[PDB]
């Protein structure tokens, strides 16, 4: 299963 | 495979819904896009108007891939929703807020395993009042439905009780559970 992060999800934007 | 953008783990579809008054409820759904990277969600969300920048009477529904943001699905009729209130007065610093985290608990598998369980969610803009909830696809799965609204109430960041509520699509159609 791929899960990720709040952090990560708002890392992706960059 | 090899990360040029990061997956997720289901397909989603963006829907639009237009208070129309000459065709069925059901016929007036619209579709926007669909996608399966975190990138593509990114370039989605920041391309099109906000939430709070909806007429009244129109709605923004995310679902998984094959799930039709309506209760006649096969994977919404026996299930129903966690239900979240906005007085309108909130529209302009609440809304888009509380939408935005709702769409990356779904996105990003935020319930773990009870993930699975989840269908999309949707927001709804009324003169009114405002809603955005969540759709699980058994309102009879009490351990996933549970985790699901815990976890939810936690990523929102609502009071110690605003107390949000569980109901099933057939009840609304004609609370299971509080947190
Ligand atoms: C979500 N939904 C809404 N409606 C119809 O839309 C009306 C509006 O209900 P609403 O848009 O969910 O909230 P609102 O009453 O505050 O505007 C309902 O009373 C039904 O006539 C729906 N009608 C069908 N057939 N299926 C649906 O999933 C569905």
């Amino acid at each position: 299963r791929i899960i990720y992060d709040r952090k990560f999800l708002m890392e992706c934007r960059n | 495979e090899h990360y040029i953008k990061h997956p997720l783990q289901n397909r989603w579809a963006l829907w639009f819904f237009k208070n129309d008054k000459s065709k069925t409820w059901q016929a007036n759904l619209r579709l926007i896009s669909k996608f399966d990277t975190v990138e593509d969600f990114w370039a989605l969300y920041n391309h099109i108007q906000l939430s709070s920048n909806l007429m009244p009477g129109c709605d923004y529904s995310l679902f998984k891939d094959g799930i039709e943001p309506m209760w006649e699905d096969e994977k919404n009729k026996r299930g129903g929703r966690w239900l979240i209130t906005l007085n309108k007065q909130q529209r302009r610093s609440d809304l888009d807020r509380f939408w935005l985290e709702t769409l990356l608990c779904l996105i990003g598998e935020s319930f773990d395993d009870y993930s699975d369980d989840v269908c999309g969610a949707v927001v709804n803009v009324r003169a009114k009042g405002d809603k955005i909830a969540i759709w699980t696809t058994e309102c009879e799965n009490r351990d996933a439905v549970t985790h699901i609204g815990r976890v939810y109430k936690e990523r929102l960041g609502l009071p110690p009780k605003i107390v949000i509520g569980y109901q099933s699509h057939a009840d609304t159609a004609t609370n299971r559970f509080v947190v």
